[PDB]
């Protein structure tokens, strides 16, 4: 990664890089606004757009998908990225497009899906698609949501709220929960999500914040783990990440805590 | 659905 970010070190990814693990032979689908494949620092192995008004997955008119792709590669420099456009330039998309992206990922043997997206209300059809991806063996990771808190209510967005999906909240560089990061019992783990520098469309770079930035740290961690343990199931990868996380406080706010990919990968 |  050309642009320096604290987040890679914070999740203990360099320990895996020192070991020789970089996420080789792991297919990671970025279900987002596209990936700017023309960026000199990003290689994209394949993809598909399901947004009828934005037909090219290898451009990104929003910036999030490109940034997220870069974070996956900062954590797992050898991962294979796939651009699955399910959100338009305004960052918004429909259930059915998301489903089509999940279905494509299953058909194309993805190992990991990242969904840095959410709705306050669930789709029963998206639930069916994410459940099927997990049953098929895919590690499904999602942003927990940027809906802050609501007293004792969960604010975890869908599909992160489903049991089958790993719900990733955001901490800052001090390991404090970001004010925006959604909360609730459905929260699994935390990762860095404040002022993360990564790739932006047009060969650019910059900092963004959100649970959208936290999720790809966990997707990249999954790729690192699979490169060390290519025989592990998605169940085992998920267990590793959750059971070895660094506890940070009450699970309503932090889940199991900050991922520690060095511990997760043994 | 929105980007987070
Ligand atoms: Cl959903
Ligand atoms: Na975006
Ligand atoms: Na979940």
């Amino acid at each position: 990664a050309k642009c320096v970010s604290y987040g890679v070190a914070q999740i203990k990814a360099p320990a895996l890089h020192s070991q020789g693990y970089t996420g080789s032979n792991v297919k990671v689908a970025i279900l987002d606004t596209g990936i700017d494949s023309s960026h000199p620092d990003l290689n994209v192995a394949g993809g598909a757009s399901f947004v009828p008004s934005e037909t090219n997955p290898f451009q990104d008119n929003s910036s999030g998908g490109t940034h997220i792709a870069g974070t996956v590669l900062a954590v797992a420099p050898s991962a294979s990225l796939y651009a699955v456009k399910v959100l338009g330039a305004d960052g918004k998309g429909q259930a059915s497009w998301i489903i089509n992206g999940i279905e494509w990922a299953i058909a194309n043997n993805m190992d990991v899906i990242n969904m840095s997206l959410g709705s306050p209300s669930g789709s029963a059809a998206v639930k069916a698609a994410v459940d099927k991806a997990v049953a098929s063996g895919v590690v499904v990771v999602a942003a927990a949501g940027n809906s802050g808190t609501s007293g004792s209510s969960s604010t975890v967005t869908y599909p992160a709220k489903y049991p089958s999906v790993i719900a990733v909240g955001a901490v800052d560089s001090s390991n404090q929960r970001a004010p925006f990061s959604s909360v609730g019992p459905e929260l699994d783990v935390m990762a860095p999500g404040v002022s993360i520098c990564s790739t932006l469309p047009g060969g650019k770079y910059g900092a963004l914040s959100g649970t959208s930035m936290a999720s790809p740290h966990v997707a990249g961690a999954a790729a690192l783990i699979l490169s060390k343990h290519p025989n592990w199931t998605n169940t085992q990868v998920r267990s590793s990440l959750e059971n070895t996380a660094t506890k940070l406080g009450d699970s309503f706010y932090y889940g199991k805590g900050l991922i520690n990919v060095e511990a997760a990968a043994q | 659905y929105s980007a987070m």
